C-alpha cells in the first residue's frame, strides 16, 4: 500500500547501507516499483562461495 | 560549516562511498548524522500535568 | 526516573531527502546534578505534588 518513493526512502537505502559492507562484493543494485515490492541484487566477485 | 554539518556530510556522502574502495575492511566514523532533537524541560512539564 | 537522564529515539523524519532519527531527551540543565533528579515531582493520591 505504499508508493515507490516511500519504499525507496524507508527500506531500500536502509538495507543498502549495511549491504555495502559485505565481503567479496562486486556491485549492488536496487529496484522499487508501484507494486509495493523492493528487490535488491548483490553480485559478488568471481570465485566467491 | 560547523562540526555537525561536516559529520553529517561525512556520514551521508563519504562513508558509504569510501567503503567501495577495494581493500577497505572497516570504516569507523567519529561523527554523527543530523537528527531532530527535542530538549524537554521537566519543570515545565509538571506545570501542565504532562 | 527512567526517562530523566537517557535519550529516547521515537521515529524518523525526512531531512533534505534522507531519513533521520528523532530523539527526545531531557534538557541538559535538568540532568546535571543529583539535585535536578531529586527535584522531580510526581502526583500522589491528593492534589499535592
Amino acid at each position: 500500500g505504499a508508493t515507490a518513493k516511500t519504499i525507496n526512502d524507508s527500506v531500500v537505502t536502509l538495507i543498502e547501507r549495511e549491504l555495502s559492507g559485505v565481503k567479496n562484493l562486486l556491485y549492488y543494485s536496487a529496484t522499487t516499483d508501484t507494486s509495493g515490492t523492493a528487490e535488491i541484487t548483490a553480485t559478488f566477485k568471481p570465485g566467491t562461495d | 560549516y560547523s562540526e555537525v554539518d561536516l559529520s553529517d556530510y561525512l556520514v551521508r556522502n563519504v562513508v558509504e562511498e569510501l567503503k567501495r574502495v577495494e581493500g577497505v575492511g572497516k570504516v569507523q566514523s567519529f561523527g554523527a548524522e543530523k537528527a531532530m532533537r527535542i530538549w524537554v524541560d521537566p519543570n515545565k512539564l509538571v506545570s501542565y500535568g504532562l | 526516573i527512567s526517562t530523566s537522564m537517557g535519550s529516547m529515539y521515537i521515529n524518523d523524519f525526512p531531512n533534505q531527502g534522507r531519513m533521520q532519527q528523532v530523539i527526545v531527551q531531557v534538557e541538559a540543565k535538568s540532568r546535571m546534578q543529583l539535585k535536578d533528579i531529586l527535584n522531580l515531582k510526581v502526583m500522589g493520591s491528593s492534589g499535592q505534588l
